[PDB]
């Protein structure tokens, strides 16, 4: 096996680039004014890590002065009916940049992190082909534990438990004291289970555990957040998802898509059947999906997967500004339609494990529910 | 929308409970937080004093004695985190000495709950709130704002603390846990420099430690029990005890037995109660077994051996514990039981004229049925087996208070004297005994009177006998006759006479002919003799008014139809009232003029099909009893306002004042005479039916005359169960399957509705949870089902992955298993739909037809983002709502047969309860013991937050219905509590709503609040806070009744009071709030 | 070794400047020097404002040279280590990036190029294969030309001779940029190098 840690560094970008520690949080429900980036087009999740590469002086201009001071642009979600009508996005800040003039047009290649959701208010034009958004924060809407409103004095001296053990007991144990007062509500405990921040974090693990070897989060927000940047879902329901407040309900709703999606398709011409759920593995650390981008500037999620059916492949293996160091990518297309769907990476050196595997572009893609016996998935 | 909330039913549940000298230095005083409400005993070998109402939920409760003060004061904190400092005043009022509101703008909540205590020196009270901070108010005389102070804690999981007995200084003891594991530590509070210093001592102490006891001051020391081991510790002495009598359990409340701390009480989280000792100084410790009492919230001694169970999953106890153990068992024996309907889990509306209400009460062996009648009660003295009494009187055999009792049967009379309480036949010389009697009583010149079918016949008094006779001219029958004090108006059929009283004489004056044969009569005065008379004919069917010697009365305003059956003039209030009541169970009530003549203001009700009696009698004033198939008494505050009474039929009755029996009632009905007093006025009678396990649901079947009840109960592992339950001792008793750590075992009950007997007893499947129950008819067919919906659980599976729709059916005495429907998923919820099944399942609802080869058929299938955990319907609308408090529209479309979308909110916080209100307009119960409303009114999809309201209650259940009879304010739901409370929502239009906003703040500045706390920062929507909105809070507005004439003419000051408008009076507003009252 | 020497200043016996793009360069350390094969000893390491004897890449030498070829060596040649030493020749295959332009550049178009220290004219004799930027996808047919902002793979006449090598191969001596009326109208790593 590879170092999991290489991917999630971008190690492709260049070998060094200045650091930014942290620190810029804007306080919930405030109005801010935020640059946007032309061209720059993906939904983008709170911890997720977006790497960019820009061309045009416009662009180049914007950054270049956006470090001196906040470091963070805004991200726009467009449902593609929007048509410039944005009304959701997120923040992401810089941690990382270089400013390359070798080649011999100045070139600046970035990395952000996603920090906080907004309500898009007014969009202005700068006529530098860049926007300034009038942007108010979203706050985490944040609610305690369901039994915190009807919990009977004498039994809060329990609600605490020594922690677990690092064995499923245990949460059968959790589950009768922490729901103990159910029975003065009309629910059973199991189902203010379904409700539990931290059961469904755990119920969470282990499909998470599955793509292997995993530590993460311990916020329930952050945890949410991480795995919905995991899923291969398509822009519209990505923005669902963002669009929701509750840590809890994306949990949920997380889970719901996670044994509800089973298939992956061809999103062109749909009714093929490209990878599945089995396939799919966490190469990069941060999961089975990340962003990468390319040499040309373009940003790819792109889902790495253990076999996938009906593709070709055109030219030979090519370790050019690969995203994986030690594999070589050759571009995949839709058997069928022709439309480019991917990567098939492959080893340089013998002793890697993966000699080969998928690399889909999120783009490409379809999540399916199987059969036609409820099949437009929504997310619960 | 706007609603008008108001209590029907105040919390039953006791929060915390504590002893001391508040009412006086003298005096020891219990002192009860239920929830909002705070009771006020004086304890003797319980007598009630003052109780009252926070505008709070009393979290913190503690009396203390400051220094050179003169009897105990009283800290309460709210959970709204309201300070106040409390002391009684004698006539009485609850003064607040100071108060605050002492949240914190940062701050966690702590896991472990809200912690209140007071030095034993009265030198601070210290709050932990939020982790990480310890905050201290100074008790200084001059801290009347409880201005205060945080610690910083290093230690941010703080499961416990206390103060301790016999410090230097104040001293803080506590249990805390941290990665390392669980421990005990101390602090010196340094009032000055506002820090902890390093304590006497400290100690890693059990596992699961979880409660501090602070010892007084000759051992001093702290005790701290877990589950398996209580341990002793002061400075560096150390006791460590781990006796088996309480491993089964955990030791969740406590108090102290006697000052010198030798002996304490502890209770179990499932009804064990203790004696823990401390033998002396400090050498061991011994933990008693006392025995069961109700699941304990909180414990107090009182005296004589005698101790308080505070509960909340059940009845509040009194017990007396002996130093004799029976060998009944072990030494605690009850006292006394105060009801609690606390879990009210679900409930429904019953019942056919004036609705009662009936709920799946308590948990484990603390579970009941619960029954709510509003009513008027009657305590009852005697109990007489005497069948067929067919009229009734009072009377005096001496010139003062009634000695003797007359009853009728047909064609018969007969006598009983009163001594006492012991009643006993006799003869009244004069009377004759074998005519039916029609009236007898005492009359004018120290005389007596019996008017029967053939005579009519004046008595003496000394020496008892018959001085004169009247019979008819042409020696006929008397039909229907009316006597007062002084006069006889007698009816034979068509015509009828008037007659007089005066010594030895009865002689006659008029000798009237009428239209038909009159049918009813009466002459009651309103200043010594009646002017007037009252009449009923047979077949022009009309309440008729006459002159007296005259006759000619005028006024005769012929109602419609079936005959008269009684007639009466009477005085409530002042108004002069007449009415009439008819023999198909209708009750016409005019107004009167006793000097004009004319009979007016008509109004009419209904009070049951049997012909109703009237009779006049006092309980300080004078109401109306009203005989039939329900009895009624009636009053009054300038209404007229029938209030039903609690009793099976009454067919005659009669005032009686007896040296046994003193402003009493005697009520005869076919087979029994009873005598009784009458409680004023009308209160919740509540009848309670022990089950002995968890009650889950219960719904009603009508033709089945008999409930389905949803119930469960803990067995231990083989499975075998703890005691017997409803579930295990039914007449008939069904599985769903053959024998082919604790165990939840569920079944479906059903309880007859009169008996309360439980008739059968089915078992679900082993794991098979019972989710919902419900009872309707299907399609075309006449049958009504009984129809649960189950959940299989098990443990390893953590969502519901399978369960079942089953169709039962109750006749004869038996429960048939009809039909099944298995389905991949848990069922939620189910509601009868237009004759079709509608089943929530997972997230998806379903909509089922009911074929007539009697099978469960799908139509259609709806999936939503939301799991349907709750569902309501309307019409054609679907209300779907889950835990996190998103709701959704539905609507079936019939050409299309299918579900559509209407409106949707998604607004995350806990929620538990909705309803529907009307098509437009949406009720929910949602986190931190709030109210709100959704309301309808493309962007028509969205619905609107149009109220919002803090209630103090955790609502668990709605249901539509009332408890007064049928007939302002308009529609009205119900809702049921986690802490026993009953509630009332209903609309009020806006031209009301404007009017009672106005009036609540006007009354804010005219009541004063318990711990000057502010109405509107109480009922301010709480998790975020928002000001209250869309709701008038009703317990407020009621309580205008209840301030001074001055503080009435305060409130309505400067008013445009509202109709065809001007300056608003004092009256105006009294009878706009007494219309209100009359909504439960 | 590698340095692309951008000029000789005949002074002392002789004399050439630079950046130092391979290796380290020991004092005296008989070398070679590009299309012509001269031999060629250090003598003298000037770098920067300083000497010193022996000095890695990155640096910005001065060297006295002493070889047959003493002025007569032109920018855009480079020294280079004699064992595995420079490849060149005058035609090469890259992947040119075109960044500016009004049209349609296509076959046979003229250009200057900068490779490096080098600066001399060429022509894209023809080019070979497009390429999509979002995939990497090489093209299916040739082109029969390349507009703005797209992409190419192209073979590459010099109108004399140059000192190449291919990118991967080597980087800041195969980055090079097609410039044409002063402006940069493509940029382009080299590939091969043919024959
Ligand atoms: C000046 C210049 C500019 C660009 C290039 N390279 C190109 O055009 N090169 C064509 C090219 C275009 C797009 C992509 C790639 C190569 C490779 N790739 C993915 C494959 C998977 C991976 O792991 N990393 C990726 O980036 C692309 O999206 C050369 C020069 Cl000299
Ligand atoms: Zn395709």
């Amino acid at each position: 096996n590879f170092d999991t840690s290489l991917p999630t560094s971008h190690t492709y970008l260049g070998a060094d680039m200045e650091e930014f520690h942290g620190r810029t949080l804007h306080d919930d429900d405030s109005c801010q004014v935020i640059p946007v980036l032309p061209q720059v087009m993906m939904i983008l999740i709170p911890g997720q890590t977006l790497p960019l590469q820009l061309f045009h002086p416009q662009e180049v201009s914007m950054v270049r002065n956006l470090i001196q001071k906040d470091r963070t642009f805004a991200v726009l979600a467009y449902s593609n009916v929007q048509e410039r009508e944005a009304q959701f996005g997120t923040t992401a800040e810089i941690y990382a940049y270089r400013e390359e003039q070798d080649f011999g047009i100045e070139i600046v290649k970035v990395k952000a992190i996603g920090r906080q959701r907004f309500k898009v208010l007014e969009l202005r034009t700068q006529s530098d082909g860049i926007q300034q958004a009038k942007v108010q924060i979203l706050p985490e809407c944040v609610l305690p534990s369901t039994m915190s409103a009807v919990q009977l004095e004498s039994l809060n001296k329990c609600q605490i438990f020594p922690s677990k053990p690092v064995s499923y007991k245990w949460w059968q144990k959790y589950q009768k004291r922490k729901f103990h007062c159910a029975n003065l509500t009309s629910w059973p405990r199991w189902l203010y289970s379904l409700y539990d921040a931290e059961t469904l974090m755990d119920r969470i693990k282990k499909q998470l555990r599955e793509w292997d070897e995993n530590s993460l989060p311990s916020n329930p927000i952050d945890f949410s957040y991480r795995v919905a940047a995991c899923l291969p879902i398509d822009d519209v329901l990505r923005i669902q998802l963002l669009k929701i407040g509750s840590a809890i309900q994306r949990l949920r709703c997380e889970l719901d898509i996670m044994n509800k999606c089973t298939s992956l398709c061809c999103k062109q011409c749909q009714e093929t059947e490209i990878t599945t759920k089995n396939e799919i593995f966490s190469l990069s650390l941060c999961g089975p999906m990340a962003a990468y981008v390319n040499p040309h500037g373009y940003v790819h999620e792109t889902l790495t997967v253990y076999k996938a059916c009906n593709l070709n492949l055109i030219g030979r293996p090519s370790t050019e500004h690969s995203w994986f160091p030690g594999y070589a990518w050759t571009v995949a297309q839709c058997k069928i339609c022709a439309s480019h769907i991917g990567w098939k990476f492959t080893a340089t050196k013998k002793d890697m494990s993966p000699q080969k595997f998928w690399g889909l572009t999120r783009s490409a893609l379809l999540p399916t529910i199987p059969d036609t016996e409820d099949e437009v998935i929504l997310c619960l | 929308s706007y609603n008008y909330v108001v209590t029907a039913q105040k919390p039953t549940a006791v929060n915390g409970c504590v002893t001391g000298h508040f009412t006086s230095a003298e005096d020891l005083n219990l002192l009860i937080a239920k929830n909002t409400r705070l009771e006020i005993y004086v304890v003797t070998a319980l007598r009630p004093v003052k109780e009252v109402g926070m505008y709070g939920k009393i979290a913190v409760m503690e009396l203390f004695r400051p220094k050179g003060e003169s009897k105990d004061l009283l800290f309460i904190l709210t959970a709204k985190y309201n300070a106040c400092i409390l002391e009684y005043k004698q006539s009485i009022d609850i003064i607040t000495r100071a108060h605050g509101n002492v949240q914190d703008r940062i701050g966690r909540p702590s896991e472990t709950g809200i912690i209140g205590i007071i030095d034993p020196e009265c030198r601070m009270i210290g709050l932990r709130l939020y982790d990480g901070l310890f905050k201290v108010i100074p008790l200084d005389r001059d801290n009347k704002e409880l201005k205060a102070f945080n610690i910083r804690l290093e230690e941010l999981h703080v499961i416990d603390v206390k103060f301790l007995y016999g410090c230097q200084a104040p001293t803080i003891c506590f249990v805390y846990q941290d990665p390392q594991g669980r421990h005990v530590k101390t602090y010196e509070v340094s009032l000055r420099e506002k820090e902890f210093n390093k304590g006497p001592w400290k100690q890693n102490v059990e596992a699961e430690a979880s409660m501090v006891i602070a010892v007084p001051e000759p051992f001093g020391g702290a005790i701290i029990i877990g589950q398996e081991s209580i341990t002793y510790h002061n400075g560096d002495k150390y006791l460590a005890i781990a006796p088996p009598i309480i491993k089964q359990s955990t030791i969740v409340c406590h108090n102290r037995v006697d000052p010198n701390g030798s002996r304490y009480l502890l209770g179990d989280m499932e009804g064990r109660l203790f004696m823990l000792l401390l033998e002396k100084t400090l050498k061991d410790l011994r933990v008693e077994l006392l025995g069961e009492t109700s699941i304990a919230e909180c414990l107090t001694y009182l005296d004589n051996g005698v101790v308080f169970v505070g509960s909340r999953l059940g009845d509040s106890q009194l017990v007396k514990l002996n130093v004799d153990s029976n060998e009944q068992g072990s030494y605690v024996v009850a006292m006394e039981t105060f009801t609690n309907l606390g879990p009210i889990v679900d409930m429904c509306v019953v019942d056919q004229g004036q609705g009662q209400l009936v709920t799946c009460s308590g948990a484990f062996k603390e579970g009941s049925l619960r029954i709510i009648r509003n009513g008027i009660g009657i305590h009852e003295h005697a109990s007489i087996d005497l069948p067929g009494i067919k009229g009734l009187w009072p009377l005096r055999s001496d010139p003062e208070t009634d000695d003797t009792l007359v009853l009728s049967f047909v064609g018969q009379t007969r006598v009983l004297m009163l001594n006492g309480e012991e009643v006993e036949e006799t003869e009244l010389m004069g009377f004759v005994d074998d005519q039916q009697t029609f009236f007898c009583g005492n009359v004018a010149h120290q005389q007596l009177i019996q008017i029967t079918s053939a005579s009519v016949r004046l008595v003496s008094q000394e020496p008892k006998a018959l001085v004169s006779e009247w019979k008819e001219p042409q020696a006929k029958n008397i039909s229907v006759a009316s006597c007062n004090s002084s006069q006889v108006v007698v009816a034979v059929g068509r015509a009828l006479y008037y007659l007089q009283i005066h010594p030895q004489e009865l002689r006659q004056i008029s000798h009237t002919e009428m239209e038909h044969e009159v049918a009813c009569l009466d002459i009651t005065p309103l200043n010594g003799l009646s002017p007037l008379c009252a009449i009923g004919l047979w077949t022009d069917i009309s309440a008729r008014i006459l002159k007296l010697p005259s006759f000619e009365l005028l006024h005769k305003e012929m109602l419609g139809g079936i005959i008269p059956r009684s007639i009466l003039m009477t005085t409530f209030e002042s108004s002069h009232y007449l009415l009439c009541a008819l023999g198909d169970g209708a009750l016409f009530y005019f107004g009167l003029n006793i000097e004009t003549g004319l009979l007016s203001d008509r109004k009419k009700v209904t009070l049951g099909t049997q012909p109703t009696v009237l009779r006049t009698f006092r309980s300080s004033t004078t109401n109306v009893f009203a005989c039939s198939d329900r009895p009624t008494v009636i009053y009054s505050n300038h209404k007229l306002v029938f209030s039903n009474v609690n009793l099976k039929e009454v067919n005659y009755m009669c005032p009686l004042n007896s040296d046994g029996y003193p402003d009493s009632l005697a009520l005869a009905n076919n087979s029994t005479l009873t005598i009784g007093t009458i409680d004023e006025i009308q209160k919740l009678h509540i009848r309670t039916v022990p089950l002995y396990e968890s009650p889950r649901k219960i719904c009603y079947q009508e033709v089945s005359q008999c409930f389905g009840v949803l119930s469960s109960r803990i067995e231990v592992q083989d499975t075998t169960a703890l005691r017997p339950s409803a579930s295990t001792q039914a007449l008939s008793s069904s599985v769903s399957s053959s024998k082919l750590e604790e165990v939840e075992v569920h079944n479906l009950l059903i309880i007859d509705q009169h008996t309360f007997e439980v008739l059968h007893a089915h078992q679900f499947l082993q794991n098979e949870y019972a989710l919902s129950l419900v009872s309707c008819k299907l399609g075309k067919d006449p049958n009504t089902y009984f129809i649960v919906g189950t959940a299989m659980v098990y443990p390893e599976e953590a969502e519901p992955k399978q369960g079942r729709i089953v169709v039962f059916q109750y006749s004869d005495g038996k429960l048939q298993t009809v039909a099944e429907k298995e389905v991949k998923g848990a069922v939620y919820s189910m509601v009868e739909f237009n004759g079709k099944l509608l089943a929530s399942i997972n997230s998806t609802v379903r909509l089922y037809e009911w074929t007539t080869e009697k099978e469960l058929r799908t139509e259609c299938n709806h999936y939503n983002n939301i799991m349907a955990l709750y569902l309501k319907t309307k019409g054609d609308f679907i209300l779907v709502g889950d835990l996190m408090r998103s709701v959704l529209l539905l609507a079936y479309k019939p050409m299309e047969g299918n579900f559509e979308e209407i409106a949707r909110d998604f607004n995350p916080n806990w929620m538990s309860a909705v309803e529907i209100l009307d098509d437009d307009n949406f009720l929910g119960a949602e986190n931190a013991f709030n109210l709100f409303v959704c309301q309808k009114d493309e962007e028509r999809q969205h619905l609107q937050e149009v109220g919002l309201f803090h209630l103090g209650e955790f609502v668990n259940v709605f249901c539509h219905g009332s408890l007064v009879m049928q007939n302002p304010t308009q529609g009205s739901v119900l809702f049921g509590t986690v802490n026993g409370m009953i509630g009332l929502v209903t609309s009020l239009s806006e031209s009301w709503y404007n009017l009672l906003l106005d009036m609540q703040n006007r009354l804010n500045k005219v009541i004063k609040s318990v711990g000057k706390i502010e109405h509107s920062f109480w009922r301010s929507f709480h998790t975020k806070t928002e000001p209250a909105t869309g709701f008038i809070d009703g317990d407020l507005i009621e309580s205008f009744l209840d301030i001074s004439r001055p503080k009435m003419q305060e409130v309505v000051a400067n008013l445009q009071y509202d109709d065809g408008k001007r300056e608003a009076t004092a009256d105006d507003l009294i009878k706009v709030v007494e219309e209100l009252t009359r909504i439960h | 070794i590698r340095l692309p020497i951008v000029d000789k200043y005949k002074d002392m016996g002789t004399v050439v400047l630079g950046k130092l793009e391979s290796g380290s360069i020991c004092k005296g350390q008989q070398l070679v020097m590009m299309p012509n094969k001269h031999n060629v000893e250090v003598l003298g390491i000037l770098s920067d404002d300083v000497e010193t004897d022996t000095v890695a890449p990155g640096e910005n030498l001065k060297i006295r040279l002493k070889g047959i070829e003493e002025e007569e060596i032109l920018p855009g040649f480079i020294l280079c280590d004699p064992n595995n030493l420079c490849h060149s020749g005058r035609t090469f295959d890259a992947q040119i990036v075109i960044i500016e332009h009004k049209s349609i550049i296509c076959p046979g178009y003229n250009a200057v190029l900068h490779i490096h220290t080098c600066i001399e004219e060429v022509e894209i004799t023809a080019l070979i294969c497009l390429v999509d930027k979002k995939s990497g996808e090489k093209s299916k047919t040739r082109p029969r030309f390349v507009k703005q902002d797209q992409v190419c793979i192209a073979r590459l006449r010099t109108a004399g001779t140059i000192c190449l090598e291919t990118f991967k191969d080597f980087p800041q001596m195969g980055r090079f940029t097609l410039r044409d009326e002063g402006k940069t109208i493509a940029i382009g790593k080299v590939l091969k190098l043919v024959p």
